[PDB]
RNA sequence: UAAGGUGAUAUGAACCGUUAUAACCGGCGAUUUCCGAAUGGGGAAACCCAGUGUGUUUCGACACACUAUCAUUAACUGAAUCCAUAGGUUAAUGAGGCGAACCGGGGGAACUGAAACAUCUAAGUACCCCGAGGAAAAGAAAUCAACCGAGAUUCCCCCAGUAGCGGCGAGCGAACGGGGAGCAGCCCAGAGCCUGAAUCAGUGUGUGUGUUAGUGGAAGCGUCUGGAAAGGCGCGCGAUACAGGGUGACAGCCCCGUACACAAAAAUGCACAUGCUGUGAGCUCGAUGAGUAGGGCGGGACACGUGGUAUCCUGUCUGAAUAUGGGGGGACCAUCCUCCAAGGCUAAAUACUCCUGACUGACCGAUAGUGAACCAGUACCGUGAGGGAAAGGCGAAAAGAAC
RNA sequence: CGAAGGUGUGCUGUGAGGCAUGCUGGAGGUAUCAGAAGUGCGAAUGCUGACAUAAGUAACGAUAAAGCGGGUGAAAAGCCCGCUCGCCGGAAGACCAAGGGUUCCUGUCCAACGUUAAUCGGGGCAGGGUGAGUCGACCCCUAAGGCGAGGCCGAAAGGCGUAGUCGAUGGGAAACAGGUUAAUAUUCCUGUACUUGGUGUUACUGCGAAGGGGGGACGGAGAAGGCUAUGUUGGCCGGGCG
């Protein structure tokens, strides 16, 4: 499914509404994209299913502590 | 009777159980027949085997 | 005239029978609203 | 804890057959009594031709309530009610009128 | 069907008819009524055990139970398993 | 507990018992075929076909046990690929399914109203889906108020059909404050002295109380009518008991009960007292939640439909201070007041009743009341989902009509 | 010593009504003044049950067809037995699969069912009847398709799919004649056969798969030729001399 593991961000709906005010149902979709993480701690690729925002908690973070929270939350990777 | 079945042990309660087996067998042959008359004795015999089973299963080991 | 039933019993036990009703989500609602009406027979099995 | 037991001396309170005298044969356990010689009724047999072919009216005895009975005493010589008392361990009937053991 | 205790539950009445009295006379054959899933192997065995008559062959078939009415009830009298037991020459029972 | 019983239709046969293993009742046990989450593999449910390991064997074959998937921990094992990793096997623990309502969350109509209709309503309703509990959710102020103060959440009554929102139409509709039910506060982001001084939680013991069987439990006769008395008449008695139900008509004193006084070998709940393990009080120092607050764009929830619109959530793009700081006080600014987000936990008052027991009804009384007073979710109808009836009353007693 | 309810009669008020009493019924009813309503039916092509009319009317379901004798029986057009007659005969005959489920055979009964009667019946009641190494299923193999560990995908539900596992309508071993019951038979009996595995003994020997190669294994149409099932005729045998 469309959910960014380090962040969470799923499909959300809300309208469409046009300039008569006619609201019809949309999803708004995150921005994912399948990365392929450099980790040092074990010299591997870790691929992941995440988002831009998601992209950028990695960079500030540090991909390990993402990872801990990740494992720690379950999150087969 | 189970008070008395209570002294006999593992084997010689098993020997009276295949007796019962027997007789109940014979019981039922007389029965089918329809030269039994006394037909209580199906039920007298059914609820021995059901004694000497429990007492089995009580010195089993549970 | 062919009519409309024209049964068969391998036809009845796949579409309508207990392991086709196990087999999806939907039948298993129909089996637990029959379960709660009370039906004595429950499917087309037996 | 029932009053009335298989071969108590009984006398009738109401009914036909009211003040006489009988000996309880049967306790059913649908709250009703026979008793020897008092609610007689002919019934009207008929014949089988395997088991007690004769046929006949017979004139047997019909079960009463057994609320309809009292206990005879034979020292008061009265209907009477029945209560009940622990003398040495066991549970007796005593004779509510003149106390007494039956 | 090796065990006696299963020996002595197999068997469980001889049948009465005009069929099984015409095969007794003629084939050598006694008709029994047996349990529903009782086997030929073991309806053998018991029969040479219990009777004590050695056995030539066993066949079986499944009598379907009938749809009786007893007043506006409708019941169905259970199946039943009925042996043919060809004995060799000797017969007791 | 017991002098009677082996459930009913439902008679009969064969029996069992009668001072205590007949029966019946309650506690604790054993047995518990097959299908069914079904779990050794398969399958058109209740069937078909196996493997491994023990133990028997007349050498025919038998009996028992284990053998599913996934998740987590470990142990061995281990590619491309050197170390490694994915992976493989094994072992322990856990889950799977069903269930009426209440509960939280993810999605989410239309009919309809507006006397048409599109913004709006209907309505975050119906319905689908995920998840937990006996309750759930929320909960201890980056909250209100107004220069006076209050002090967590939840629920009821007012405030008030008010202020507001609104093709300012239809309609929607607060809050501040006040009165009540209940009332409880804590912990981590970390060190020292004091260390297990609070404190719950799982798991043993003693005493009182409760549930699952049960004991006793008062007192009425005569006469008339009558098929039959419990009715009438007369005269008595009990009543901490005149609730109710049976008995041949309407019974306080015939029966079963009721008031009331008692009872548990065994299991178990509730309180105290009272254990084992384990969780760790108090003072002092500190620290005190960043891709976060905030912002652009697009939506949504707030009574509030973007308007002059504060506050709240976030799909996208960005993005601080960090106690000399920051949020809020309904555009926005200044002063003042107030609180301290970006970590968590927490009983009560609240909601519902598949089921269990007691009691009640100016509720129905067989075309009513549940669809079903009765062998009803039945007969019958349909491929199926599904739909779905009619049908009570002899009599006090079968004494149910010998001949 | 007779309640409610039913059915008559008499009286009574302006009316909805009220009162009394005969018969039936066989156990409840209830003044007065207040209170509450599922409180009043002639219609809604109203709902449910009963009962009429049309009316003893139409119809009695292929125009293949019936007649007579005897028997049983309370009763015979219909059942049984017999003789004649007529119909089908690439079917209206025999046998399977599917579907059904006891309708099968015997004894008994005729209320209802049978478009009439019914002694009869696929009707009611009772008892009996379905026998396999070789027939079929199961089983081993797979087709279309289904399901589907991991996996990819998707708000949830869930979709797809790999290894694999199911899935016949197809491929895979083997039995034929005769006799026999009221009802089963390639199953029972008689006779004579065939198949596939286990284990022993014996003789010889290189055996081994989740792999390789062959076979299984395949279309439409057409023509013959050789045969057989089968039929006809002749011979032979048995009976006949109408």
């Amino acid at each position: 499914s469309r959910v960014c593991q380090v962040t969470g961000k799923r499909p959300v709906t809300g309208n469409n509404r046009s300039h008569a005010l006619n609201a019809t149902k949309r999803r708004f979709l995150p921005n994912l994209h399948s990365h392929r993480f450099w980790v040092e701690s074990e010299k591997r690729f870790v691929t992941l299913r995440v988002s831009a925002k998601g992209m950028r908690v990695i960079d500030k973070k540090g991909i390990d502590t993402v990872l801990a929270e990740l494992r720690a939350r379950g999150e087969k990777y | 009777k189970a008070k008395e079945l209570r002294e006999k042990s593992v084997e010689e309660l098993n020997t009276e159980l295949l007796n019962l087996l027997r007789e109940q067998f014979n019981l039922r042959m007389q029965a089918a027949s329809g030269q039994l008359q006394q037909s209580h004795l199906l039920k007298q015999v059914r609820r021995d085997v059901a004694r000497v089973k429990t007492l089995l299963n009580e010195k089993a080991g549970a | 005239m062919k009519r409309t039933f024209q049964p068969s019993v391998l036809k009845r036990n796949r579409s309508h029978g207990f392991r086709a009703r196990m087999a999806t989500k939907n039948g298993r609602q129909v089996l637990a609203r029959r379960r709660a009406k009370g039906r004595a027979r429950l499917t087309v099995s037996k | 804890a029932a009053k009335i037991r298989r071969d108590d001396e009984v006398i009738v309170l109401t009914g036909k057959d009211k003040g006489k005298r009988g000996k309880v044969k049967n306790v059913l356990s649908s709250g009703k009594v026979i008793v020897e010689g008092i609610n007689l009724v002919k019934k009207h047999q008929k014949p089988v031709p395997a088991l007690n072919q004769p046929g006949g009216i017979v004139e047997k005895e019909a079960a009463i309530q057994v609320s309809n009975v009292a206990i005879f005493n034979a020292a008061t010589g009265k209907a009477d009610r029945v209560g009940f008392r622990f003398e040495d361990g066991k549970k007796v009937r005593f004779f509510k009128s003149n106390s007494e053991t039956i | 069907m090796i065990r006696e205790e299963r020996l002595l539950k197999v068997l469980r009445a001889p049948h009465v008819s005009e069929k099984a009295s015409t095969a007794m006379e003629k084939s050598n054959t006694i008709v029994l009524k047996v349990a529903k899933d009782a086997t030929k192997a073991e309806i053998k065995a018991a029969v040479q055990k219990l009777f004590e008559v050695e056995v030539e062959v066993v066949n079986t078939l499944v009598v379907k139970g009938k749809v009786k009415r007893h007043g506006q009830r409708i019941g169905r009298r259970s199946d039943w398993k009925k042996a043919y037991v060809t004995l060799k020459e000797g017969q007791n029972l």
